[PDB]
């Protein structure tokens, strides 16, 4: 069945997610606002 | 160069040098598929480390029997 | 059938020569202990 | 002693009764010696990354710097661009004076010290 | 516990009173 | 002493091969030119 | 005309604010006795 | 000229040549397998396989063998100690010569290859150039591993058209070559669990018959066909050295830790088995259980069987060794004959002690004998002059139950020191040291030196995979930077997004 | 047009710190290393683990302090933080060791993640790869002492702590139980770094010592102009003084500086294989034909028996502390020892 | 030679930088004294006071000895201190 | 037999200096 | 006899050492500091006991 | 067989020495 350890796992897998999520929305935000001239 | 039975049967598999499909392709599901392997790896690694401890799954030679 | 094209001159200068002499020389007298045990 | 053997005894009953991994002036020698080689080989990278093409790929770079020539044989300024965004502009030379300088004082200086 | 709002009052005036003095070349 | 008697032939070996190879190809190279 | 808030600006903080604060911590600790 | 190390690359643009040297490669290798085989075969002794298996004899490819189901000699023996067998054709020898024969015929490709090296395949049929459709090469050649991952799962794993594998205890008492089935559950993904081993070539057979589908079929994306130069056979060079490293490191981690497919009785054991007092425990938990079914000391010990008692012996921990400690084990502590027996210490009071363990770390360790508590009872010391716990004030004795020295007690204090400083090494065994002249210092065992290789190899890849995949990113400036580089490009501020000319200020 | 290229864009921009693709890794990853070693040395204990105190608030001082490695009884648990051991207690996950496994990890991504930034930059400002290439070796001395030697072993106990005084901690234990100086892994180490550095003063004095005349001054810095074409130095007065003095030169400029990534860098390579092999406790340890003539012979000596002496009084001596897991209980008369001390 | 951010020279000698960091420096340097003179400190990161390395008549070394059950030993431990 | 080897690879490395010093492949200018 | 006390300590190859092992043995501890040239020996055999070498080295 | 040690080296270098002296003529002689 669902084991603590298998819940932990969730828990640091959903974490990494939101991590990553949040870091790389950030980074789509900053770089749309403040493009490039060519 | 030299032709040969076996070369005149097997030429158009290797006839599409350089051919490549549009822009971003299929560059979208492979990386589904990279992220599920990951994950896979990730359980696999963490059962053979027993940081993931799951119910009928003892990590040990007396897993033989 | 015309003969290879891609084939190409090799060569190592009397300079290269001398440092991998000394190379082998050395690793021979650093190894030659652990050899011999 | 004269031996190689013997230099080990020699560190092995120097650290029991000086403790010298336990002293500044051995620890600045490290330094030494472990900068040394760090900018060795950060000097040896950052100048044969920025080689000028003077050859094919059949032949070795080398071939491309003649024993005497006048030309510098690599792009300092390029060396400079690549370093200075490893890192930040100001960690980087564009002086080739003050950075072998800095190679030779280095090195030097830690040995000293553990001397 | 108390001990953590101690640590952490410096710290949010601090930060309170750089904005104060940064807000309006912020805004530009 | 009591040393590996095949330690010998492995260093005679580990000398002489490499060696060989390089005087091999440094020859053909003064002979070129 | 400059911006004040820059990526340098982050980096140059990132590592400032905790430093001062361990520089803070560390120094209550020379008066801890036994 | 070319320098030295740069001789190869005449290949780069000839894939009939290419073709070739991959066949002598080929040859080469295989070569090697057969005459290994033929070298252990000619020096192995078969006589027993309790306390001299393969493992102690330095033995490196008969383990290969024996695992996937090759176990008995032409000559009528077999590993697992019957005798008067029949292999039929595969045999050792019989591997052994076909690995031979197919030497030599990959070696007559190689010239044939060679000599014809212009081959119209190998010519793209719009600009007349050498080209390989890399893309379409990978999904022919994954399609096909991914049948034979396959069949190799679903046939003779299984022991649907094969041998199966070898299987043991957990105790490596009993093993041998059987049909296995797969585990599809989830302790398929348990290293100890062998069906899982048929489960997982079963699964990735089929996705990569699947993969390879899609892979013959679809064609690169534009993004990713120039990101990775995927015109470039220098691309394969660097991710496939990725792969192999990534599998060398892999096959080094389950040989030293222990799995299905590296079992005790082919590789020896692990020494984790000694850190943890694995096997003693199993002994210990046998002696018990005699004893409370109303055995005496001597019975509960003499069932103990030789093959486990010499798991328990800190000569077979592959973690004892040395690098130029050469040869198999035998050539340290000997050919092991006979266990002697358990041996239990006492002091003049009665109180068993006994004698505590070498660890793996310590090429000497000192002679201490606890109670059961763990109170230091007596040793041998040192300086003697303060002396409180010498065997000789303290009245220790040694007896043996079970073994060859069972029922037999010793009191003079030499020979009872002489036990106890065996005792630190596990059970006692009697070794012949003469038939090999062996110097009595441990060596490492086949896993020890499978895992040091792998691993070594394993790292030395990876600069390979960096030089590589360097040479594939940056081939434009493999012989220098432009000289006409504008220092307006490596300066800062030019430019708003680095090296883009576009993106001028 | 689409977000992908907009974001490669704001990361490739020429700014004070070049961020980049490889920057989503190495920034994170390398701070967190770095806080993670600053926060355990300054506050954290290894009590539990080791019986040590190791953090500024308990007493110690810069050499003494360390993140210490988890006890032997995690075996090479991963220690995350939700994992099975801490359960996602902090307090206790610091207690266990967790920051260890916490710094080795996420410096082992930013290890990485520096060697891609390496790579990214030179593609960008159009170099060759070298200096990342040069980086490998860190890369393998870094993984191989502190991810694979411990790895063959029991646990993570037996890595270095990262500490100053733990590291001298670890040459010894590496001394006494693995007679490292005797491996020619190490030996071949020794001369990559002492000849790195040799190398390294050796150019940058003899560069110094052939300048031209390029300034009236006597500080001889400012007659460098980093756009001048002109070699600043002889290499033909350089080449003349070395080989009247030391029988042999350098002619070849790009070769000079290519031996000089060359022998650092294969040095370290070379160390790092043999700390794999002592993962597995295959070491150098002995010379059997020292130990059976000297078994024999009683006036048989040599530096090689004395060190062996040397080692046998490093285990004896540190074990029970070293080692607390073990329960090592030594009385005093086994103890080996010389006369008097 | 520049990227467009402010030269610090240029910053740390501007009253508006003083302005601000003369709070925020000391602010920061207070808020880490507290930290470790509450006693906060100890009870995050669970290091031992002076006090409480070993009980009264304990010389042996609270040492974990047990993967799993970790966590309940160091607890076991901390409670012959209580 | 090991003492024979370990001088004789010793002055094999005396003679190499020994050509590569008085017999170099002479530095040429440009 | 390095260290002065009649312990003679083999350094040289004929005597059984090899490359890793070998040494020039340093003068005995008897000398100390004293300077000890061959002339000041009753005969090489005991200067070479007594670590002569070293010193000229 | 209780055969002569030195006879393995003593006929490996019987092979080698002057099959690489023929090799190393061979050589130059074809890049010449
Ligand atoms: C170069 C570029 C570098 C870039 C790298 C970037 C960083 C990536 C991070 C990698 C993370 C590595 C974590 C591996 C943890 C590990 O291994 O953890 C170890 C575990 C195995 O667990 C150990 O297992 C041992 C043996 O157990 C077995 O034996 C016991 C004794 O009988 C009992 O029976 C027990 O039940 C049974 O399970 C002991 O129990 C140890 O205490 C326990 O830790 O393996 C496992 O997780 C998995 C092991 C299989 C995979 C092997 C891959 C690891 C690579 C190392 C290869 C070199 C090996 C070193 C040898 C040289
Ligand atoms: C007709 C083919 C054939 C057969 C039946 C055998 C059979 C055997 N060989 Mg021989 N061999 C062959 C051809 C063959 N060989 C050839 C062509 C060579 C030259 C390369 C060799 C070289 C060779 C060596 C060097 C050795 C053997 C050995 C052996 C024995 C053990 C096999 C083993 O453990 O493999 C092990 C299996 C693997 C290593 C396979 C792992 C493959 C990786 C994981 C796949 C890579 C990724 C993959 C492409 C991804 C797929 C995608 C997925 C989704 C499907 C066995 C008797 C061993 C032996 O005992 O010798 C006497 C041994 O040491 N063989
Ligand atoms: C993966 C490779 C592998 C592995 C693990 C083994 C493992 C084993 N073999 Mg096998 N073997 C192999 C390949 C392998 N072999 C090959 C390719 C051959 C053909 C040459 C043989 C031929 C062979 C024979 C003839 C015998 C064995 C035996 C054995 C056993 C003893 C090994 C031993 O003492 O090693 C000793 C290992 C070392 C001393 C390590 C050497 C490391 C070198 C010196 C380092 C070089 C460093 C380099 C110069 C530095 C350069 C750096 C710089 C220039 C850049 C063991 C089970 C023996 C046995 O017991 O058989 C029953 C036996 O008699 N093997
Ligand atoms: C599948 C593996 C593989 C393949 C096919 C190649 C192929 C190639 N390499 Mg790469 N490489 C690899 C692995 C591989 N490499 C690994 C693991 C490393 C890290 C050590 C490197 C490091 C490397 C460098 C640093 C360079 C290459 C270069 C080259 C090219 C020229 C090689 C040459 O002429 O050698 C000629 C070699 C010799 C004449 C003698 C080599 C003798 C060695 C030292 C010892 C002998 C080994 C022994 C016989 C058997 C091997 C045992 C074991 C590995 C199986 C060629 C495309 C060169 C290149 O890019 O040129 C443009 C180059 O400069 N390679
Ligand atoms: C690029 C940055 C980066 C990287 C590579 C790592 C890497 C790591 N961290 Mg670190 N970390 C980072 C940033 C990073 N961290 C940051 C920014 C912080 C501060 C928040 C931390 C704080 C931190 C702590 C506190 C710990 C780690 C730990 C770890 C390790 C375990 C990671 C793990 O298991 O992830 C697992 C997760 C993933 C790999 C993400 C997979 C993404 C999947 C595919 C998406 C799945 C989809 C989603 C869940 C579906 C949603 C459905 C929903 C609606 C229900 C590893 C070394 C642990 C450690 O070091 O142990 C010693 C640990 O305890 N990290
Ligand atoms: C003449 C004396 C001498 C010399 C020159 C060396 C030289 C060496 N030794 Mg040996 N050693 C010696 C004597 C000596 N040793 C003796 C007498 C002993 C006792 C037995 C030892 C025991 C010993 C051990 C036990 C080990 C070595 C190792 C090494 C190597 C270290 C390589 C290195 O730079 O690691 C430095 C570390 C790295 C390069 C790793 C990556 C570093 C990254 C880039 C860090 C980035 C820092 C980051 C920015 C944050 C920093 C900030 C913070 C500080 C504030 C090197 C070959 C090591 C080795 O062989 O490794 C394979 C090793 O583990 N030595
Ligand atoms: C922009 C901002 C960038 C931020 C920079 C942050 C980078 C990370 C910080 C790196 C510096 C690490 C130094 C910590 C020293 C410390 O806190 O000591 C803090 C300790 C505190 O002092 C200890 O305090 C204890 C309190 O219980 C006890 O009283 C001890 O007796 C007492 O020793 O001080 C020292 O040990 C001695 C002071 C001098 C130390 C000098 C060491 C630094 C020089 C060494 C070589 C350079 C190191 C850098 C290269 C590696
Ligand atoms: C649980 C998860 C925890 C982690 C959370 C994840 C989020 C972390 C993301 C961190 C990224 C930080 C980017 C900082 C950008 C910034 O603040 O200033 C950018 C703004 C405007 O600055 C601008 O500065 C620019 C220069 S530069 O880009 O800053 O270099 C300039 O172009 C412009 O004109 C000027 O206005
Ligand atoms: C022709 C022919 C034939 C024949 C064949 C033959 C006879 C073959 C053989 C083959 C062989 C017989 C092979 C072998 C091989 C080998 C090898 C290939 C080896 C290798 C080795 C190596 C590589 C090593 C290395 C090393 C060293 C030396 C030291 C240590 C380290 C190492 C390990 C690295 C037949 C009849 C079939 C048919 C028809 C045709
Ligand atoms: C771990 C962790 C984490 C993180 C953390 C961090 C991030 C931190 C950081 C921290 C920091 C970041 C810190 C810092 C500190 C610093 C210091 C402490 C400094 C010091 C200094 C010194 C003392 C110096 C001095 C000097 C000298 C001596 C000489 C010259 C001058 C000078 C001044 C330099 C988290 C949360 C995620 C969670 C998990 C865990
Ligand atoms: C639904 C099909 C999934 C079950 C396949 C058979 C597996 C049964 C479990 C086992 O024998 O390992
Ligand atoms: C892909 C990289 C992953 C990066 C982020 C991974 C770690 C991020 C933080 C996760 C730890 C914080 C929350 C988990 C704390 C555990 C509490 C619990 O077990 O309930
Ligand atoms: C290479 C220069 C010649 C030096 C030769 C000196 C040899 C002296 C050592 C003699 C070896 C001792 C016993 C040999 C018997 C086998």
């Amino acid at each position: 069945t669902i084991t603590p350890s298998l819940k932990g796992f969730f828990i640091g897998l959903l974490s990494g997610a939101v991590v990553l999520g949040l870091t790389f929305a950030v980074l789509i935000a900053i770089s749309q606002i403040d493009k490039v001239q060519r | 160069a030299r032709r040969t039975w076996l070369g005149d049967i097997l030429r158009p598999l290797n006839s599409e040098y350089g051919k490549v499909a549009p822009g971003w392709g299929t560059t979208p599901l492979m990386a589904v598929f990279m992220g599920l392997f990951l994950v896979f790896l990730l359980i696999i690694l963490e059962i053979y480390n027993s940081t993931l401890i799951l119910d009928g799954v003892n990590v040990s030679w007396k897993a033989l029997g | 059938m015309e003969p290879n094209p891609n084939r190409q001159p090799v060569e190592l200068n009397r300079t290269s020569l001398y440092l991998g002499l000394l190379l082998i020389l050395v690793l021979a007298l650093l190894f030659s202990s652990y050899f011999f045990n | 002693p004269l031996g190689i053997s013997g230099t080990f005894n020699f560190m092995i009953v120097f650290q029991a009764e000086h403790n010298i991994l336990m002293h500044p002036f051995h620890q600045l020698g490290v330094a030494g010696v472990f900068g040394g080689a760090l900018f060795c080989a950060m000097h040896g990278s950052l100048v044969t990354s920025s080689l000028i093409r003077e050859t094919t790929e059949t032949e070795s770079a080398n071939y491309g710097y003649k024993f005497g020539q006048e030309e510098e044989t690599y792009n300092i300024v390029a060396a400079h661009g690549y370093f200075g965004r490893l890192i930040f502009q100001y960690a980087s030379f564009n002086n080739s004076r003050s950075l072998h300088f800095f190679l030779a004082a280095w090195p030097v200086v830690g040995v000293w010290f553990t001397a | 516990d108390w001990r953590v709002l101690v640590v952490l009052l410096p710290v949010l005036l601090a930060a309170g009173w750089a904005v104060r003095n940064i807000l309006p070349y912020a805004v530009k | 002493m009591e040393v590996n008697q095949l330690g010998l032939i492995a260093t005679a070996l580990f000398v002489l091969v490499p060696s060989v190879f390089l005087i091999i190809l440094y020859v053909q190279t003064e002979s070129q030119q | 005309s400059y911006p004040i808030f820059t990526v340098r600006w982050v980096a140059v903080h990132t590592l400032a604010v905790p430093t001062i604060f361990f520089l803070g911590a560390i120094a209550a600790m020379q008066f801890i006795q036994r | 000229g070319l320098p030295w190390y740069r001789v190869h690359t005449v290949l780069i643009n000839d894939p009939g040549r290419l073709i070739a040297a991959h066949l002598m490669h080929t040859a080469l290798v295989a070569g090697w397998a057969g005459s290994m085989a033929l070298y252990e075969l000619a020096t192995f002794d078969p006589s027993d396989p309790v306390l001299n298996p393969m493992w102690r004899q330095g033995m490196f490819v008969l383990p290969f063998m024996a695992r996937l189901g090759v176990t008995g000699s032409w000559s009528g023996w077999s590993i697992t100690g019957e005798t008067g067998i029949d292999p039929g054709f595969w045999s050792f020898e019989g591997v052994a010569l076909a690995h031979i024969v197919l030497s030599g015929l990959l070696f007559l490709a190689a010239c044939w290859h060679w000599v014809y090296w212009d081959l119209e395949l190998f010519r793209d049929p719009r600009t007349g150039e050498p080209a390989l459709d890399l893309p379409k090469m990978f999904g022919i050649h994954l399609f096909l591993a991914g049948l034979l991952c396959f069949g190799f799962g679903a046939f003779h794993l299984t022991g649907l058209f094969g041998p199966g594998m070898w299987v043991s205890d957990p105790y490596g008492l009993t093993g041998s070559v059987q049909p296995v089935a797969p585990e599809w559950g989830p302790d398929g993904f348990n290293p100890y669990n062998p069906g899982g081993v048929v489960a997982h070539h079963i699964a990735a057979g089929i996705v990569g018959i699947i993969a390879g589908l899609f892979h013959i079929l679809v064609r690169p994306p534009q993004r990713l066909y120039k990101a990775l130069r995927m015109g470039n056979i220098e691309t394969v060079l660097s991710s496939s050295i990725a792969a192999v490293f990534f599998a060398a490191f892999v096959v080094a981690g389950t040989m030293w830790y222990g799995s299905a497919t590296t079992p005790i009785e082919l590789f020896g054991p692990t020494r984790y088995q000694w850190d943890s007092s694995y096997f003693q425990q199993e002994i210990n938990r046998r002696v018990q259980a005699s004893l409370a079914s109303g055995a005496t000391l001597e019975e509960a010990w003499s069932a103990i069987p030789e093959k486990l008692a010499f798991y328990d012996y800190i000569g077979n921990n592959p973690a004892k060794g040395g690098l130029f400690r050469t040869g198999p084990m035998n050539k340290g502590d000997g050919i092991a004959q006979a266990w002697k027996g358990h041996a239990v210490f006492r002091n003049k009071e009665g109180e068993e002690l006994f004698v505590r363990r070498m660890p793996a770390f310590f090429e000497s360790f000192p002679v201490i004998l606890t109670d059961k508590n763990g109170v230091v009872k007596a040793d041998i010391p040192f300086r003697r002059a303060e002396s409180k716990y010498s065997f000789e004030q303290q009245g220790v004795t040694v007896s043996f139950y079970g073994g060859e020295l069972n029922g037999q007690t010793f009191t003079d204090p030499p020979t009872v020191k002489s036990y106890a400083r065996k005792a630190i090494f596990g059970e006692i065994f009697e070794f012949d040291t003469e038939t090999l002249n062996s110097d009595g210092i441990f060596r490492t065992s086949p896993r020890g030196w499978f895992t040091f290789a792998h691993a070594v190899f394993a790292l030395l890849f990876f600069f390979g995979h960096i030089w590589h995949g360097a040479r594939t990113l940056f081939r434009d400036v493999f012989s220098g930077i432009d000289p006409e580089l504008s220092p307006e490009q490596v300066e800062w501020g030019f430019y708003q997004k680095v090296g883009d000319v576009t993106t001028r200020r | 047009r689409g977000w992908f290229d907009i974001l490669d864009d704001w990361l490739k921009r020429d700014r004070f710190v070049f961020v980049g693709w490889s920057g989503i890794l190495l920034f994170p990853c390398a701070y967190l290393a770095l806080g993670g070693w600053l926060t355990g040395t300054t506050f954290v204990t290894s009590w539990y683990t080791h019986g040590l105190a190791s953090s500024y608030l308990e007493g110690c001082n810069f050499l003494t302090v360390a993140v210490s490695t988890p006890a032997n009884s995690m075996g090479h648990s991963l220690l995350l933080l939700w994992g099975p051991e801490a359960q996602g207690d902090f307090t206790r996950w610091c207690q266990l060791g967790g920051l260890w496994t916490f710094i080795a990890l996420h410096g082992a991504f930013g290890l990485i993640g520096f060697m891609l930034r390496q790579f990214e930059i030179a593609r960008l400002v159009g170099v060759r790869p070298y200096n990342a290439i040069a980086f490998s070796a860190p890369i393998a001395v870094f993984v191989s002492v502190f991810l694979i030697y411990p790895l063959g072993q029991s646990s993570w106990f037996f890595a270095p702590s990262f500490g100053v005084a733990a590291i001298f901690r670890f040459l010894l234990f590496f001394q006494g139980f693995h007679n490292w100086t005797l491996n020619p892994f190490h030996m071949m180490g020794v001369a990559g770094v002492l000849g790195g550095a040799l190398l390294c003063a050796i150019h940058g004095a003899t560069v110094e010592n052939t300048l031209f005349q390029d300034g009236e001054g006597a500080s001889t810095f400012r007659a460098f102009n980093p756009t001048q074409a002109e070699e600043t130095y002889s290499m033909v007065t350089a080449n003349r003084f070395w080989s009247q003095i030391f029988g042999i030169a350098f002619s070849n400029k790009r070769w000079l500086h290519f031996f000089m990534l060359f022998v650092p860098v294969t040095g370290l390579w070379m160390s790092a294989i043999g700390v794999v092999g002592l993962a597995l406790n295959l070491r150098s340890y002995d010379f059997i034909s020292q130990e059976i003539r000297a078994a024999e012979d009683p006036e048989f000596e040599t530096f090689y028996t004395k060190n062996l002496l040397l080692n046998e009084g490093i285990r004896a001596w540190m074990a029970p502390q070293d080692q607390p897991h073990e329960n090592f209980v030594f009385p005093e008369e086994v103890l080996p020892r010389g006369n008097a001390l | 030679g520049t990227t467009g951010e402010r030269p610090f020279s240029d910053i740390i000698t501007s009253v508006r930088y003083w302005v601000i960091h003369s709070i925020t420096i000391p602010a920061l340097f207070i808020a880490g004294w507290l930290f470790v003179s509450t006693g906060l400190a100890y009870d995050v990161f669970g290091t031992p006071r002076p006090d409480s390395y070993y009980a009264q008549e304990q010389r042996s070394i609270p040492l974990v000895t047990d993967r799993f059950e970790a966590k309940q030993q160091v607890e076991t431990f901390l409670e012959q201190l209580k | 037999m090991e003492t024979i080897t370990y001088v004789f690879i010793f002055a094999c490395i005396i003679a190499l200096f020994f050509f590569a010093i008085f017999f170099r492949e002479p530095p040429r200018i440009t | 006899d390095i260290d002065g006390i009649r312990e003679p300590v083999s350094g040289s190859l004929l005597y059984g050492n090899n490359i890793i092992t070998g040494a020039v043995v340093p003068s005995s501890n008897a000398i100390g500091l004293h300077f000890y040239p061959i002339w000041e020996a009753a005969s090489l055999d005991e200067w070479l006991y007594n670590g002569g070498p070293y010193q000229l080295i």
